[PDB]
């Protein structure tokens, strides 16, 4: 009925089905994965591509936010974009009216607080994308997930898209607190190879980034020779 | 322009800088602000330089006759007087602050300021100039009165050293003049080796932390020195 048509009606249960319907567009993305290894955070995603004509590079996921921050999108690209230019200008807000790099938590707060006010007013619709915030700030590594309810959570290991159960299940065979960054790029790599159907998504490419020590706590993207090749 | 005068037990000690500057250029930096009234009787000009020489020769003319008519020395007090009543009669067409400092043999060595108002006060020790109100404090604190001469000289090269520090309308040589029954003795120190400076400063090496490097802290960790680093 007209109970789903727009985000400022709750239903009977009290759910509002506009975002739960971003939600399962989210769940039809690329499979996503991070960690956070007690020393830095390590993202990887996977690209579908609908063409083998693309040059290499295109429709990057991840994108550097702060120096130290970085986010992931899991769903809709151009709506995980217009979320990376709000968190881009909330972390230039910090560095202009603060004088200091944005906390982890607070980014993704703020990262939650914006994507939750989509989903109150008739005039707009919810974001389609789900977005991984690593950071690496005075508060020690920390690996967020915004919701596009706007609820944010934090994480040793996360698993989003179409193929997300299986690669959480690889993800809880590992520690966690022996993990190292250096290890886990490979470690997601090799999940999101392994958990990936060839048969349906020919094109394919793994894009990963990290921020830990090794960068000088720099959200960056891996050297290029240092993912395995399959 | 710093200028200043201590009296000591025998006699007095007269300091000033050598800059004389055009609002923001130095057009002098080998003044002379210690100018000879008589053999023992010296004066410090601040203020505009055309009118303070105008005034001394003035009153050095007026004084070298008087010795001639009286056939004697003149005293502290009459070279004051003189100055006194010329910058009070002049006061709303000069620019002028002087220190009347000397020996004679009646009442040993005097110091007195004439400011720009035009009145006279007789001093153990005087300041003047624009750098003066640096040294205030400083002789508060670090002057103690009946220091030998030796020590009163010492004591005035440091005060005009650390005012034109401080003070941008002066700089270069430092002057003194040491007037008392004895003959008076001049010395001229130049700006490298000057009491103090803050160049020398160990306090001042470090430099204040304001190119900050880009980082992912908020730690605080030196000024940025190098395009890579």
């Amino acid at each position: 009925s007209g109970h789903d048509q727009s985000t400022d009606v709750f239903s009977a249960e009290g759910r509002v089905f506009q975002v739960e319907y971003a939600g399962k567009a989210v769940d039809n993305s690329s499979t996503a994965v991070a960690a956070c290894c007690k020393d830095g955070v390590v993202v990887a995603v996977e690209k579908v591509h609908t063409s083998r004509m693309l040059e290499k590079g295109s429709n990057n996921r991840i994108h550097a936010v702060d120096r130290q921050a970085g986010i992931c999108i899991c769903g809709l690209l151009p709506d995980g974009r217009a979320i990376v230019s709000r968190a881009r200008q909330e972390a230039e807000n910090s560095r202009d009216i603060f004088a200091t790099p944005i906390r982890g938590s607070v980014l993704a707060n703020r990262v939650g607080e914006f994507m939750h006010a989509y989903t109150t007013h008739f005039a707009y619709r919810p974001f389609g994308c789900s977005a991984i915030i690593a950071s690496y700030a005075d508060d020690g590594p920390q690996l967020f997930v915004s919701d596009p309810s706007g609820t944010v959570a934090g994480y040793y290991g996360v698993a989003l898209g179409k193929a997300k159960t299986v690669a959480k299940s690889e993800l809880e065979k590992l520690d966690f607190s022996s993990l190292t960054c250096d290890e886990a790029v490979g470690k997601l790599a090799s999940i999101l190879h392994e958990v990936h159907d060839k048969q349906k998504d020919k094109l394919y490419e793994v894009e990963v980034a990290w921020v830990c020590d090794k960068s000088d706590r720099k959200f960056v993207h891996v050297p290029a020779d240092m993912v395995p090749a399959e | 322009t710093t200028i200043l005068a201590v009296s000591y037990n025998g006699g007095v000690v007269l300091a000033a800088d050598s800059r004389t500057s055009s609002g923001t250029y130095v057009v002098n930096r080998a003044s002379n602000k210690l100018t000879k009234l008589t053999k023992k009787i010296y004066c410090c000009r601040s203020g505009s330089a055309a009118d303070t020489q105008a005034l001394a020769e003035r009153v050095s003319n007026y004084l070298g006759s008087y010795q001639t008519d009286i056939g004697a020395g003149v005293n502290v007090a009459t070279a004051a007087n003189l100055f006194q009543k010329m910058c009070y009669m002049n006061r709303w067409n000069i620019s002028a602050g002087i220190i009347v400092a000397g020996y004679d043999p009646i009442n040993g060595g005097s110091v007195y300021s004439i400011p720009s108002g035009g009145s006279c006060v007789k001093l153990d020790y005087a300041l003047g100039g624009s750098g003066s109100i640096f040294l205030y404090s400083f002789f508060d604190a670090n002057y103690k009165p009946g220091m030998s001469k030796s020590e009163c000289v010492a004591f005035c090269q440091r005060a005009v050293a650390h005012a034109y520090s401080r003070d941008g309308s002066s700089g270069g040589l430092i002057r003194t003049i040491t007037l008392d029954a004895d003959e008076p003795e001049d010395q001229t120190i130049p700006w490298n080796r000057s009491p103090y400076c803050m160049e020398k400063d160990p306090k001042y090496v470090t430099q204040a932390t304001q190119n900050q490097p880009f980082s992912s802290s908020a730690k605080i960790t030196g000024n940025r020195m190098s395009s890579t680093g």
